[PDB]
């Protein structure tokens, strides 16, 4: 009933921290995101993840980053974790040069595309907008 | 002042 | 013989579909703030769904946007957890 | 003092976004079978997320589609749980 | 595991709650959808199952889109003050973000919106559950290993 | 034979 955590490594943790964006995208500087990144870095480190933080990535960079990670050998990892901090919209997330589908970033980890992570948990934490609706709260 | 993402 | 290709994935979004996600320039986004405080105190002893549930509670209760624009004044936020996991997950032992 | 309007919602979808959901004409849908199965056995003593995780595992492992058509032969399914709950849920006490 | 206090939904109410079951088996020819054989088996199983849990179960059959909308809107207007939670189960055809009525299709979101905090205040701070048995697109999972 | 929803 519990995932087996008896491996040498807990796993790799990729943190993508996008703060500054290309003028064309029209998105402003995500202030405070560095405080989040550092906080996330210490936490996941404590859990036991081998964390690495990439800054202001382009869509190709984010794409290549996740693709490579999926092609690495995770035979000794209990799991994998990825954290995306950035601007975003319904189903997509911003790279410093535009938008890219969140589906494309995670598909690289489907069981039929990363045998070493089969039956092992794949975690994705996303801090980004998903639309423009507001919640007014109640009572 | 809070900003949105 | 098999296992579904989409199985064992877990997505923890900072907000529900179609909504805004808040971030404080001085303290960081609400989601990450709450996620780190819960993890820092229960990361090694709680199942991940328990942890993200408490993060949901903290973000929903402890926060309320503050802006000059009356249209963005006192707004709330609720995270969203999508799970395809097939077992309980603990970060220890 | 406020609460998000989207909070305390839990959606247990029989399958992940964009996919098919399988149903047996003689036994019923895989998801419902599994759900009832586990609820009968643990509904009175397991947290709602533990229950659905086990339902996730059962549909993922125990089922495999059978059809005369090669296109729809030996396919799999994985449920999808979306939580906005802020507390742990138990159906008793 | 361990039952920690202020981390659990309060279940101490006169009753557990209402359980709406929409069992859609037959559809109008014009939707192109076929009969969903095996659905009565699920509805029966679900009903017996949730009654056992403590819910007050109600089963509706072959509903039109307007029926499903109205039916759910009316449930959200009832008084839930003495209920611990609410539950709804939808059994039908579907496509991404949509569920079929015998009529045609309606957005899942519009069905569940009736229970948002601001629109159904007697279920506020109480868990609102929705189990959906329907297709969400046409992709096939081939599996691995 | 299994059918789809």
């Amino acid at each position: 009933y519990q995932y087996n955590m008896n491996f040498e490594k807990l796993g790799k943790c990729i943190i993508i921290n996008n703060k500054n964006f290309d003028k064309v995208t029209g998105m402003g500087v995500r202030n405070g995101t560095d405080k989040d990144a550092e906080a996330l870095f210490k936490c996941f480190r404590s859990l036991g993840f081998d964390v690495i933080v990439y800054n202001d990535c382009s869509c190709a960079k984010m794409q290549d980053l996740l693709k490579k990670a999926s092609e690495e050998d995770h035979t000794n990892a209990a799991c994998f974790a990825c954290i995306l901090l950035s601007h975003g919209e319904e189903n997509v997330i911003y790279g410093k040069d535009g938008v890219t589908p969140i589906k494309d970033l995670t598909a690289h980890f489907r069981g039929d595309r990363c045998k070493t992570l089969l039956e092992k948990p794949k975690l994705f934490f996303i801090q980004a907008c998903r639309g423009t609706e507001l919640d007014d709260g109640i009572q | 002042l809070d900003e949105s993402x | 013989y098999k296992i579904p290709v989409e199985a064992d994935f877990l997505f923890a979004y900072s907000t529900v579909p179609g909504y805004y996600s808040w971030r404080s320039p001085g303290r960081g986004s609400w989601f990450v703030q709450a996620l780190c405080s819960i993890l820092e105190e229960h990361g090694k002893d709680l199942e991940i769904m328990q942890i993200l549930t408490r993060v949901n509670d903290r973000v929903a209760r402890h926060f309320e946007s503050q802006s000059d624009d009356p249209h963005f004044h006192e707004k709330k936020q609720i995270p969203c957890v999508v799970s395809m996991l097939t077992k309980e997950l603990y970060f220890s032992q």
